[PDB]
């Protein structure tokens, strides 16, 4: 059984997402009351699944990474409503599948992270836009630690789904939007960040596709922007 | 990131023939509606004029001849009337007007006429030279309708051999002829021991070669950009961007490279309406381009100077397609060597260098660091039939060129010319005439 | 599809309407209209694209 | 009494439109229902009055001329709406008012002119854009002509208002969208286009403002574009 979601020009097939995580389990809505809170809604063409440039992830691979909304600072329409507008705030929907053959034993572990500080500094630097960031295993921040000197052993308190390879081979994190604030500038200021890394290490058989695929589908959900309406009166 | 790739880069179109400039670019050069693709006509020492854009339509300073195609990646130029002023390198480029510019090396379109003859000239040698022990055998090889101008030498009935370096000069915009002036450079003792200096030049124009033998006894918008600039290795590099109008363009303050051995390149744009600028990803760590808001000027620093980042840098505030600008393009050098003041030495026009209907009057600027030798007449007053030949290299870094005035064989004691052979870089002023000879 | 029952990926098939040009990269088609059709999942993508005419009656 | 009409993010005063003319006096609307008639509905922010650069009335100013929807073919929204669409109709709502001193006698004659071939040729000819064409009384077609040999007073046979400035100062046609098809390239076919002719040449009172202003606020209403939307089926 496959299911084949919607949104406007974009569709994506997903096999059953019935191990989807919604992070904090608080699924992403807008702001409730608590037009005066000038709350500009967009939620056309700006929600849409997007799709990333697959990385290839191999059996020396460390990891990859993206921060959101930053990823999405080019995909058309939202890549715009973060210019045109001042103010935002998105949750998202982030869909990893990674075909692979019943012949590859590997998996993933996908973390997002609110606020994902990498350390080791230049905004360019901590900004891979779309292509994403990658890791290493001693610039790229050090994989086991995530850039913050954490062992890497306690990445799962963050929302996270384990792509263990010998059973699903998709995964959706689901997270809402998250910050000090209510509303915030959508592009000077990442609120989460995912983070793929390979927990038991790719293997194969033989001759087999020695690089599987792993592509990302970043859908802003439920997403707003400030305001540039004033008022008038006689 | 449209591209381009101008193929057959060496191409000579006489005149009354048919010319042309091919485009293949890799990805597409139109998107919208109109291409961005065009056809250029850039000549040998200039800065980005405007001939064509959008491939259709035609660029202010220009004719009706010049067709427009290429609605695609593979583009081309049109001409219909050649001439000796159709000499001029075309590139097509893959940009209408927005700031992200990528064009390829050139494609270049010579020109041709009936060959002709190339006269020998011979002059002598000067007196403040002579003394200095700086003798040298001039010899020019001007109004010849053939690339291939040799210019060998001679010592004691004997060729040369290292003991020279002769310059060839662009080709003149007249009836598609050139220039070479060499100089056969030597010591005192070795000019004085030697009883003759001859120097032959057998071109594609006679049969047989023929010299001058002579006994050495007797014989919209616009950006006026500043001047050249000199610097040390790991020095400071920068052009001066200042308009004659309101302000700069729209988008912003574009610039083009142009280093020696290349067509045109972008490096950054940079703009002068609010702050934002917009540069290539190949150019990073050497495209300081700013913006002053004083007295509406743009930037085009460079830091961290290598023989690579070393490029006459200017800006093109074009806002339009076809009402363009440019810049002056100020040259950014970067190496290691001594300024030196250009001497000028009076040559005298003598039967020999005589052709019986000229007399060749004119000066050396010889041992000039910072190439910066230019040669005028009378204060820039009279420039016709006269072509400025192309500056040589020394194995010290120095420049000596070799401008040869052509003038009559009668006029040698009535009136009198006198050549300015100016230098900027180091500051000083000379103006030596050239009078006559008994001989 | 019709390669093997073990083979597998995604392809994006991308509706370029008309007026426009052909995209060219993957990228420029995942922003217009497209299914991302997952070999492995379902043999076949099928997709109707729509019917459009200012002259309402396209010319052969 | 000054009325403020609103359409989002513009604003325009307008004395009294009481002398509002409707073309034909068909109010402009959709297409009627003679989802399956692909009636992309955009009418949010393209429907905002435009204001084109004044033009400046003099003695001898012979007159001008717009093509719509042309003239919006860069006034943001709407011109991008000409692009990402392949077809589209809008009607209009044209809104010609000049201020001028109670000292200066004169008079225009505003005329919408559906399919109007400006006579005397290449695209860029007949679409001065934004800055509008000029006429003149001997490029720029015949003013007593309108490009095509036709005897000026006959003009008002096509949806007209009078300026004269001894009475109201300001005009406004409302063109209902015109043509032998249902929908169409609003790119390459100008449904209408509005001509100004001074009928009584402008006249004024010694050291007096010898060019008065003359704006057009041109509105497209209930316009709406094709479809790049297709259809899939499991």
């Amino acid at each position: 059984r496959v299911l084949q979601l919607t949104l406007g020009n974009s569709t994506i097939t997903t096999q059953e997402a019935a191990n989807s995580v919604v992070a904090y389990g608080r699924w992403p809505e807008y702001l409730r009351d608590s037009p005066v809170d000038q709350p500009t809604e967009p939620d056309v063409a700006a929600c849409r699944f997007y799709t990333l440039d697959t990385v290839s992830w191999t059996k020396e691979s460390r990891g990859w990474w993206w921060k959101l909304p930053d990823a999405l600072r080019d995909m058309g329409l939202f890549g715009q409503n973060m210019y045109y507008h001042y103010l935002g705030r998105s949750g998202y929907t982030v869909h990893v599948q990674c075909n692979a053959s019943k012949f590859h034993q590997g998996a993933l572990g996908v973390f997002a992270v609110p606020e994902m500080c990498l350390a080791g500094t230049s905004y360019q630097n901590a900004n891979p836009g779309e292509k994403g960031g990658t890791f290493t295993g001693t610039f790229c921040p050090v994989d086991y630690l995530l850039g913050n000197g954490t062992l890497l052993g306690n990445a799962f308190v963050f929302p996270h789904q384990i792509i263990n390879l010998r059973t699903n081979n998709c995964a959706t994190l689901v997270l809402p939007y998250v910050n000090s604030l209510s509303i915030d500038s959508m592009v000077k200021h990442n609120n989460w960040g995912i983070a793929i890394l390979p927990l038991a290490p790719l293997n194969f058989a033989s001759e087999s596709s020695p690089e599987i695929p792993i592509t990302l589908t970043i859908a802003p959900m439920c997403c707003e922007f400030n305001g540039l309406r004033n008022i008038t009166l006689p | 990131x449209x591209x381009x790739x101008x193929x057959x880069x060496x191409x000579x179109x006489x005149x009354x023939x048919x010319x042309x400039x091919x485009c293949x670019x890799x990805x597409x050069x139109x998107x919208x509606x109109x291409x961005x693709x065009x056809x250029x006509x850039x000549x040998x020492x200039x800065x980005x004029x405007x001939x064509x854009x959008x491939x259709x339509x035609x660029x202010x300073x220009x004719x009706x001849x010049x067709x427009x195609x290429x609605x695609x990646x593979x583009x081309x130029x049109x001409x219909x009337x050649x001439x000796x002023x159709x000499x001029x390198x075309x590139x097509c480029x893959x940009x209408x007007x927005x700031x992200x510019x990528x064009x390829x090396x050139x494609x270049x379109x010579x020109x041709x006429x009936x060959x002709x003859x190339x006269x020998x000239x011979x002059x002598x040698x000067x007196x403040x030279x002579x003394x200095x022990x700086x003798x040298x055998x001039x010899c020019x090889x001007x109004x010849x309708x053939x690339x291939x101008x040799x210019x060998x030498x001679x010592x004691x009935x004997x060729x040369x051999x290292x003991x020279x370096x002769x310059x060839x000069x662009x080709x003149x915009x007249x009836x598609x002829x050139x220039x070479x002036x060499x100089x056969x450079x030597x010591x005192x003792x070795x000019x004085x021991x030697x009883x003759x200096x001859x120097c032959x030049x057998x071109x594609x124009x006679x049969x047989x070669x023929x010299x001058x033998x002579x006994x050495x006894x007797x014989c919209x918008x616009x950006x006026x950009x500043x001047x050249x600039x000199x610097x040390x290795x790991x020095x400071x590099x920068x052009x001066x961007c200042x308009x004659x109008x309101x302000x700069x363009x729209x988008x912003x303050x574009x610039x083009x490279x142009x280093x020696x051995x290349x067509x045109x390149x972008x490096x950054x744009x940079x703009x002068x309406x609010x702050x934002x600028x917009x540069x290539x990803x190949x150019x990073x760590x050497x495209x300081x381009x700013x913006x002053x808001x004083x007295x509406x000027x743009x930037x085009x620093x460079x830091x961290x100077x290598x023989x690579x980042x070393x490029x006459x840098x200017x800006c093109x505030x074009x806002x339009x397609x076809x009402x363009x600008x440019x810049x002056x393009x100020x040259x950014x050098x970067x190496x290691x060597x001594x300024x030196x003041x250009x001497x000028x030495x009076x040559x005298x026009x003598x039967x020999x260098x005589x052709x019986x209907x000229x007399x060749x009057x004119x000066c050396x600027x010889x041992x000039x660091x910072x190439x910066x030798x230019x040669x005028x007449x009378x204060x820039x007053x009279x420039x016709x039939x006269x072509x400025x030949x192309x500056x040589x290299x020394x194995x010290x870094x120095x420049x000596x060129x070799x401008x040869x005035x052509x003038x009559x064989x009668x006029x040698x004691x009535x009136x009198x010319x006198x050549c300015x052979x100016x230098x900027x870089x180091x500051x000083x002023x000379x103006x030596x005439x050239x009078x006559x000879x008994x001989c | 599809f019709c390669g093997s029952m073990m083979a597998t990926g995604k392809l994006l098939v991308s509706y370029a309407p008309p007026g426009a040009d052909p995209p060219k990269k993957r990228k420029e088609a995942m922003l217009g209209t497209h299914v991302i059709w997952d070999i492995g999942l379902q043999s076949s993508c099928t997709m109707v694209v729509p019917w459009i005419s200012n002259t309402t009656y396209r010319q052969t």
